[PDB]
This record gives C-alpha cells, structure tokens and sequence, in this order.
RNA sequence: GGACUUUUACUUUGAAAAAAUUAGAGUGUUCAAAGCAGGCGUAUUGCUCGAAUAUAUUAGCAUGGAAUAAUAGAAUAGGACG
RNA sequence: AGGAUAGUGGCCUACCAUGGUUUCAACGGGUAACGGGGAAUAAGGGUUCGAUUCCGGAGAGGGAGCCUGAGAAACGGCUACCACAUCCAAGGAAGGCAGCAGGCGCGCAAAUUACCCAAUCCUAAUUCAGGGAGGUAGUGACAAUAAAUAACGAUACAGGGCCCAUUCGGGUCUUGUAAUUGGAAUGAGUACAAUGUAAAUACCUUAACGAGGAACAAUUGGAGGGCAAGUCUGGUGCCAGCAGCCGCGGUAAUUCCAGCUCCAAUAGCGUAUAUUAAAGUUGUUGCAGUUAAAAAGCUCGUAGUUGAACUUUGGGCCCGGUUGGCC
C-alpha cells in the first residue's frame, strides 16, 4: 500500500499562509461584567432580532 | 479581638507552672541557648560508640598518634 | 501483634469520651485498672474535656504530680488511671466530689456530690467464690476483692463499700421492684425499675426494665446496676435520671428554657 | 413463564447464566482476561514514551487522498514497535529521528480511528516540549 | 495518621451542556442577579436538589411519623429563618415547589440593592468586595450570604468604612495632597 | 425448681452490629467546604445549653404472630386417656 | 494410648480401622487479589473500585534457625546459607531506608538530605529526659470551599409614554452607544507595628505607599451536523491538513492555515486511558429467540427448579387505647 510519499511537502500550507498581525483591540472585560455585557447585547439591547435572534451575521 | 488569659495568686506559682515559652516571651526567665537537634543527635550518636569515660582511650589514641 | 498494644488513635477511642477528630492523632490510652478501658474515663480526659480545669497533658501532670486529685480515698497520681462508673473522685481542694455516673445519651456527667455521700460506693458483684483456706470472697465490677461476706449475697447484686475501708455496709439483691442503672449498649443510662427476668439458660439472661414514664425496654444482664429499690436510690441520681427524652420534647424543652 | 426460573430458591441458576452471558460481552471479557495487561502495547497504560525510529507517508483510506506524516517508534517499556499519528500542520519538522516522544491513544479505545489505516497513537511531546506549543511556537525545541 | 479533613463539592453541572432554553434563562437570572459564573446558580440548583430530595423521602413516609416531623419541620424553621419561604407556606410542598430565585432574592447582593444603598446588584457586589458593608456590626464580603430575615434590620454601611465615616479614603486623601501641593 | 416438651422457613419488635464516612438535628467557621463548637449576665465574683438521631445487609440471639410453603403423627393399632 | 505444648487437637509418635471432600463446583489453575469499615456513579434495583488517614492480618533482600524476655521465630536482635554489596597497611572487618529526609534506576507517573518536642500521645527509675511517632513550615493547579479582573456620574446620539396638541418646537422620567470627560471606591502588591508561633512564615488586624488603560491587560476549546456560535475576508487547491462519528478539501472550502466577529466554561479548560450512568446493548426488577444473533434432530431421564384442593369459620358480650366531634 502507499506508506511512501512526499514528505516534503508537510508544512506547505502553514508556511505559505501571509503573516496578518492581529489588530490591537479595545480591553474586553472579565467576568461579572462580561455576563452583564451580554446579559444587554442579547436582552435589552436586541440589535440584532433579524427574524430569531441570530448572534453573529454576515455583512449583508 | 479574643484571647485566653490567666492571673495567678503569686509569681511563684506563675513561675511554676507557666510554660517557659511563654515566660521567655513575656521576658521573666531568659531563652537558654542550646544547639540544633541535629547536633545534639549527633553528639550522643558519638558518645554511644565509647564505653565509659573515654580518658584512657583518649590518651591511648594521643599516645598511638604518634605510630 | 507481638505483645500489647500502648497507643491508642483517635477514631479509635470510645466516642462517649466526646475527643475531636482534630487535635493530635492519638488518644489517651487507659492505664490497666479497675475497669475495662472502653467503658473507663481517663482523668485527663475528665479534668481538661470535662472540667475545663486544664488545657494540656503538662498541666494535667502538674496538678496530679502535686497529688491533689484522689479517687476512691487513693491519690493515684497517674495521667491514665481508668476511672469507671460509680468511681468517686475527690478534690480536697475546691473540696469538689464527683460520681462518674452515665448521663442518658451514654456519656459520664460531672455529677457534684456531697461528701457523706463522697464517703461510699456501690459495686455490682460479678463472682462469688472460696478462697483458699476455705475464705470465701466476692469480686465487685471495679475489679474490688472482699472477703467474708455476708452468705446471702449472691451474684448480681450490689453492695456499699465504706471507700475508707473495703468492708460492705449493707447489700441490695436483685429481684422485682429495684431500681437498677443501664450501664451498657444502647440503653445506656436509662434507671427502670425490673418487672421480671427471663432465663434462657445457655447465655445472655435478659431483664425487662420500665423507667418512671412507663416505657419499658429489654436489656442483657450484664449491663444492669441495681441502685436500691423504687423510689428512693441509694445515691444521687444525676439531672433528668434517665427518662430518655426523644428528639421532639428534647428541642420541646429547649424552646421552653432558652 | 418469560424463559428463566422464577422460583424463590432459583438464585444459583440465574446467577451462573448471567455470568456466562456476561463473558459474551465485549469490555467485560476484555476486561477479565487482561488483554491490556497482555496483548496492548502501552500495557493499559495511558500514555507511553518511545524512541523515533523512522518517517512514514502512511496513506489516507477511501475516499480521501492524503498522506498523513506518521512516525514508527520502538517503546522503551517493551520493545514494541509501535506506529504514531503526528497530528498537526508541519510538526513532522519536529520529531526528526531518534527522538523520545511521547505518545497517548487516539480516542478511539484501540481501534484505528479514521481514513488512517492501522495507527492507534498520537504524539503528544517530544523531547519533553509539547507538539502544540512547538507549532504556535511558545516554545522551542530543546538541545538534542 | 491523623483524621482527614472532610469536604464536599456544592454545585453539579448539567447533563446536556448545550441548550438554549437553559442557556438564556440562567443567562437572564445572572444579568439579573449581578453574578459571575452559571456555578452559583448550579450551586443552588445543587442545594434545592438536596432539600427537594428531603422533602420527597420525608413525604414518602406518612404523617404522625417521628421523623417526618422532626426534621420537616426543621426544614421548614430553617427556610423560614432564612426568608426563602413565606410564613403561611409551610405545608412540606411549598418546598418541593421552591425555585432559584427564591433562594437569589435573599443573597446580600440583591438584598443591598433592595435596602437602595447601591443603584444595582453591581454596585451591590462591589460593595460588598469593597468592605462598605455591615450585615451587624460586622464586614462581610461575600455576596452569597443568605441573610437571615431578622439581619435586614442591621444591613448598613460599616463604621470603619467610607460611607461610614472615620476616614475619607484612599484617593480622596491623594487628592487633598494633590490640591495641597496646588495650595503651595 | 420440675415432667415433658413435632420440626422449620417467613415476618414484627428488641438486644447487638467501634469510630470515622453517609443521611440528618442544632450552631455566624464573616458566607461556605468545614468544625463541634458555643451562648448569656450587673462581664467587678460568674451562670448555662450541647457535642442528638437514623441507617448499618446476610449470618447468629431473644421475642409476638401464626396466614402462606413445607414437615411429623393412631392403620399387620407393640394408639391416647386412666 | 503416650509424647510435646501454656493448653485442645494427627500437633507428633506407636498400634488399629478405611475412612474424609465433591455438579448445592470438591480438587486444580488464574487474580494486573491483603480483607473489612468504606469510595465513585446511581429513580429504584445495581455496576465498578477499595495499595492508601481507622480496625485486623503478613513482611523487613529470599529462606531457615534461635538467645533474652511476661510478650519476638524480633530483624533500627543475633547465627548460617543464597543473591547483591562496603572498607582494607589483603591479615580481616562490617552489611540490611517496604522508618524520616534524600540519591540512582524503573518508568505516563508522585515533594525538603528544613525547624521543634510548643501541642496529641508514648516510654523510662520518671512532673524535669527522649521521641524524623507526631506537629510546624517548604514543594505542591491531586482533589475540594469562598471569590477580583471594575462601579457610579455629567456631555453627544436613538428611543417610549406624558405636559403642552401652537407648524417636526421644548422636551421633563427613561434604556442603550461614544478617537467624550470626571471625581470617588477598592484590593492584589510592598510594609512601621502589633497579633500569630517553641521560634518564625503566612492568615485576621493595621500606620505609610499602592488603577486609567500602552495599565494591575483571562485563559482553554470551538463556530456544517450531533452540539452554543459565520454563507465574513485572504491563502491552499483530493495538496497541506481537519475530522470522537457522519464527513470537508479536486481554483468561488460556512469543516484546512490565518485575520475579524461570535459562542461555551472560566482561574480554569482541553487531551489520553480506565470505570459508572446513558445500557431495558446482561435485562431479579427488566431483554430477545418465525424471518434481524439465537428453540438442542427427537424422546426418556437423575441432580436442580416448581408442584391440585382440603382441617376454627362465623356469631355474640364486655373492657379499655388512637384519630376525630360542637362543647
Ligand atoms: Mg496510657
Ligand atoms: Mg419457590
Ligand atoms: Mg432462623
Ligand atoms: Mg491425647
Ligand atoms: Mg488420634
Ligand atoms: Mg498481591
Ligand atoms: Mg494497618
Ligand atoms: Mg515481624
Ligand atoms: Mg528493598
Ligand atoms: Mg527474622
Ligand atoms: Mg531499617
Ligand atoms: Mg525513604
Ligand atoms: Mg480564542
Ligand atoms: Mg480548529
Ligand atoms: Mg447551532
Ligand atoms: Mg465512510
Ligand atoms: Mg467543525
Ligand atoms: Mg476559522
Ligand atoms: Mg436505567
Ligand atoms: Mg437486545
Ligand atoms: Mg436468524
Ligand atoms: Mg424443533
Ligand atoms: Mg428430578
Ligand atoms: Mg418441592
């Protein structure tokens, strides 16, 4: 059976993927906050209700 | 703040029957300096090897020094 | 293995002893003495757990040492003696007497006494037999020889001990009618008044017992202590004198007294 | 009478039928003859350090075209000869020859697990440095 | 060779982890109750579960029974005490028929927005951390604390404390150092 | 004390079944896991509640029941009463 | 019957008999088997584990033997042999860490050659001495408990009623967003002190200092389904790789590598292995057997399991307990 192959292609993809450094963002904060922040994006501020709540859309 | 606290009749009886710890602490008798456990073992792990004394086989090994 | 034991762990103690599973790994074995080291009291477990008159071994030692503490008119300066039922412990100092007697949930209560009454116990009789020479004897629960008895007094019964010198006063039979204690099992500490015996002969003769508020139970005749006849006792009887309160009118009583 | 005894005094039949029917299961009988403790490579342990011996292609199974960067290792413990899954992009970079890797199971309690025909470990360290620090580069491989 | 040290897990997590019907009621009681985790609200549910359990296997039993008695009645003194359950119920149903926010509306956290010493369980819970409190006349800052129903007379702000006085506090020290210096 | 005394199974109650653990009563470890502590006074001399209870098989022991399932008896009457 | 034992006993010896166990599982083998109290998971029943804090055994490298002593077949006591192994001026001598630390190995896998008898207890001739038993501290994300990582304002937009019902003007009271801005609050962390402790380190107290973000910055795994959360962007092009399972990838990838966003749990999360529930896929409760796996070819038949009905019932008369019932 095929135990050979072209081992010379392991880390093709990884090398060839562009280097994009992640953006720096504002702090996000942790804990008791982070439940309060998306106790108001889910409830109270509903933005997104489309049809039945989605949570994260494409931009359309 | 909750602590536990004695008064005696005289400081005889504190003196003899208060722990030395806390005597020391309160600075009535003074800590007596003695070596560590370690060497305090270590000397009577010696002293069980010689049988007596020891002054004559002191002045044997002085004498045997020598040859 | 290999000889007797000398130690003794806590979770292994006696739990009428009332010792915290915390604060040290080992308990206070009982000396041997007078009574089997399960139903004793060491009086350093009774001088610092019960009296709160000591906070270590050290100062238990120290007040013993001094010989203070006596028990049964004996000084016996040792940290483990077993103290047993019924013992008597005197503090000339404080000039205090104790009876080490069963409260009702089992455990032994600092039941303060009087001094004439300080001046005596009770043992129940375990042997009859003839001494050599023909001189016959009785050997009391706490382990006590006296010779010469009175002929009538046979097993089972109990008898007053002067505590000055081993001689019997007087002596209390068993049959219907007497007042007994409980010492032994889960009835331990109850006092209730024999009805009848059974006989069962071959082991374990069983003695139905009802204490004052007609509640009867059934115990093995090892651990019954006859203590005088109904009504009167021939010592004090410590609070509640064994009625055996249940759970309900115990937190009943509580909320009364609070 | 629904097959089996109902009998009060009945217990000893039903107990010695439950137990033959009992060695027909599969993790019962595996567990009571010890096949981990005979016939497993990792000796039923979890996990099992071995020495690199050589580089494999091994081929992904139908229908799936893929070589899949596995290693043959010899356990130190038996001297089996053992093949391991390097799981992730490039690491096969890492486990050059001669390593000693750690290897764990797949997840699968035994049995080859995917399109892999025939390997039953993954690596999970070598050289004492881990394959997922190493391939987001927390760390780095050591010495020798 | 000494005795172990006994303890316990107090929560017990669920057996489906994802479902959004649980997912966004615990959701909305911790937007509502100021807390960090679902673990306290598992934690309840865990300590419900326990006293459910009690009230069905005293229920088992028939009434008259020693047992039953005794210790539904505890249970009920003992949820009555901490306010959980209502004076007139006290039936051993009522019990079983408990839920969560029952036991969340007596947590010191709600209890101070309640008594209006905070604007919200937030505020309430940073309070609380922050040692501007006294169930007594002693600091407690733990928010899960179950009041008794005869503390609430003494929820207050704490003596050594701001809002109680005897200091100012840290940064307003710092600013009367600071407006010192522009003094000079 | 006796003379004899059909045998069990089953089931009730009770004795016994170490403590720790389990369940569970009480109790501000500051909450809690815990622990078995503590609490109350004129605090100057002190007083006082506790540290329960339940489960802990089977086997063995005593006890009430006597349905259910077995067992034996007076039939070549060397049977009972007397 | 005798010896021996502290004593019973084929425990041993002499003589004599042919007995004793077993399908109700003897005997033998295996145990990755010290037993139990107990532990995990459990609607109930149950299944699995129990080297390990308590009890009871057995052992001191493998066997054997023995002195002393009340108590040992003792090993931090000797004697011999076997296996390892130490020092020698080669004649000889001394060995037993499955005690406390610690060191090699073995491994997937487990800590300081620290301080102290101050507590808990124990031993001695004994208040006093001793105790790596024990306690204290160090390492310690084995497991558990509690619980920070921000709160509240004012300004700028966008709502929902209500005063005006005077064009769409103010908008009171609002619930969110801000390359808007403020004063407060606080502990982590240092630290005088005191407390703490045998002495300390910590904890609880507490002077002084100690948030404004680029700080004092929360991770782990995932986003096709199961199963919470992308038809967003770039790269690759059945390659690299992902994927517990179904499956994705062959030039428009919701599954790969990245960025952005979002989701689940959170100082914890994932992975492997084993086990429990799920599993009524071990079925006593409680499985299935015509065709999916499974009625022996048929009958007899012992052990085993099970086994028809039948023997004092009914009627009365009283006594006294519990629950009620206005009173
Ligand atoms: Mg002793
Ligand atoms: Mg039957
Ligand atoms: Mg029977
Ligand atoms: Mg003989
Ligand atoms: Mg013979
Ligand atoms: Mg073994
Ligand atoms: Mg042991
Ligand atoms: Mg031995
Ligand atoms: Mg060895
Ligand atoms: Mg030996
Ligand atoms: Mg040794
Ligand atoms: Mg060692
Ligand atoms: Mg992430
Ligand atoms: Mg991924
Ligand atoms: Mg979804
Ligand atoms: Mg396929
Ligand atoms: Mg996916
Ligand atoms: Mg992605
Ligand atoms: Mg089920
Ligand atoms: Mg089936
Ligand atoms: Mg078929
Ligand atoms: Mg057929
Ligand atoms: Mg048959
Ligand atoms: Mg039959």
């Amino acid at each position: 059976a095929k135990v050979h192959g072209s081992l010379a292609r392991a880390g093709k993809v990884k090398s060839q993927t562009p280097k994009v450094e992640k953006t720096e963002k504002p702090k996000k904060p942790k804990g008791r906050a982070y439940k309060r922040l998306l106790y108001t994006r889910r409830f109270v501020n509903v933005t997104l209700v489309n049809g039945k709540r989605r949570m994260n859309p494409g931009p359309s | 703040s909750v602590g536990f606290g004695l008064v005696y009749n005289s400081v005889a009886e504190a003196k003899k029957f208060e722990p030395t710890y806390r005597l020391v602490r309160y600075g009535l008798a003074e800590k007596v300096e003695k070596a560590s456990r370690q060497q305090r073992k270590q000397k009577k792990n010696r002293d069980k090897k010689i049988f007596g004394t020891g002054k004559r086989l002191a002045k044997k090994v002085a004498r045997r020094n020598a040859d | 293995a290999r000889g007797p034991k000398k130690h003794l762990k806590r979770l292994a103690a006696p739990h009428h002893w009332l010792l915290d599973k915390l604060s040290g790994c080992y308990a206070p074995r009982p000396s041997a003495g007078p009574h089997k080291l399960r139903e004793s009291l060491p009086l350093i477990v009774f001088l610092r757990n019960r009296l709160k008159y000591a906070l270590n071994g050290r100062e238990v030692k120290a007040i013993l040492m001094q010989r203070h503490v006596k028990v049964d008119g004996k000084v016996r300066t040792d940290t483990t003696y077993p103290a047993g039922f019924m013992d008597v412990i005197t503090l000339d100092a404080t000039n205090e007497n104790f009876r080490l007697v069963y409260d009702v949930k089992g455990r032994f209560a600092v039941h303060r006494i009087t001094d004439e009454e300080a001046s005596y116990k009770l043992g129940k009789v375990k042997k009859v037999q003839l001494g050599k020479k023909g001189v016959p004897y009785v050997v009391t629960h706490d382990g006590r020889t006296i010779r010469y008895p009175d002929p009538n007094i046979k097993v089972n019964d109990t008898v007053k001990i002067d505590l000055a010198s081993g001689k019997i006063t007087d002596f209390i039979k068993f049959d219907a009618g007497k007042l007994v204690y409980v010492t032994g099992g889960r009835n331990l500490g109850r006092i209730g008044t024999i009805v009848h015996k059974e006989r069962h002969d071959g082991g374990f003769d069983l003695v139905h017992i009802k204490d004052s508020l007609d509640n009867t139970f059934v115990t093995r005749l090892n651990n019954v202590f006859v203590i005088g006849e109904q009504g009167k006792p021939y010592i004090s009887l410590p609070k509640g004198k064994g009625i055996k309160l249940s759970i309900a009118e115990e937190r009943d009583r509580r909320r009364a007294q609070q | 009478g629904k097959g089996k005894p109902r009998g009060l005094n009945s217990a000893r039949k039903l107990r010695v039928h439950r137990r033959n029917n009992r060695w027909a299961e599969n993790n019962y009988k595996k567990r009571l003859l010890g096949t981990a403790f005979k016939s497993s490579p990792f000796g039923g342990s979890s996990h099992a350090k071995g020495i690199v011996l050589e580089k494999l292609g091994i081929e992904s199974k139908q229908p799936n075209s893929a070589i899949r960067k596995c290693v043959r290792v010899q356990l130190i413990k038996n001297g089996k000869k053992v093949t391991a899954f390097v799981p992730n992009d490039g690491c096969l970079n890492f486990v050059d020859e001669n390593d000693e890797v750690l290897l764990a199971g797949f997840g699968r309690k035994g049995k080859a697990k995917g399109d892999i025909p025939g390997v039953r470990f993954k690596v999970v360290k070598v050289s004492g440095v881990s394959l997922l620090a190493l391939w987001k580069e927390k760390k780095e491989k050591p010495r020798s | 060779p000494r005795a172990p040290r006994t303890y316990s897990k107090t929560y017990s997590t669920p057996k489906r982890p994802y479902e959004s019907s649980r997912l966004d009621a615990e959701l909305k009681l911790a937007g509502e109750f100021g807390l960090k985790n679902k673990k306290e609200i598992y934690r309840i549910s865990f300590q419900l579960s326990k006293i459910r359990r009690a009230a069905r296997d005293l229920l088992t039993r028939d009434e008259k029974d020693p047992k039953r008695l005794f210790e539904g009645n505890a249970l009920i003194r003992r949820l009555v005490r901490v306010g959980v359950l209502s004076e007139d119920k006290k039936k051993l149903d009522y019990v079983l028929a408990l839920k969560v926010e029952d036991f969340l509306e007596r947590r010191l956290q709600t209890q101070v927005y309640k008594l209006g010493l905070a604007k919200s369980v937030h505020h309430a819970r940073v309070l609380i951390t922050q040692r501007h409190i006294a169930v007594g006349k002693q600091i407690v800052n733990i928010p899960s604390f179950m009041v008794r129903l005869d503390s609430e007379k003494h929820i207050d702000f704490a003596p050594t404390s701001p809002f109680g006085g005897a200091r100012p506090g840290r940064v307003a020290r710092r600013n009367a150092a600071r407006k010192a210096e522009a003094s000079g």
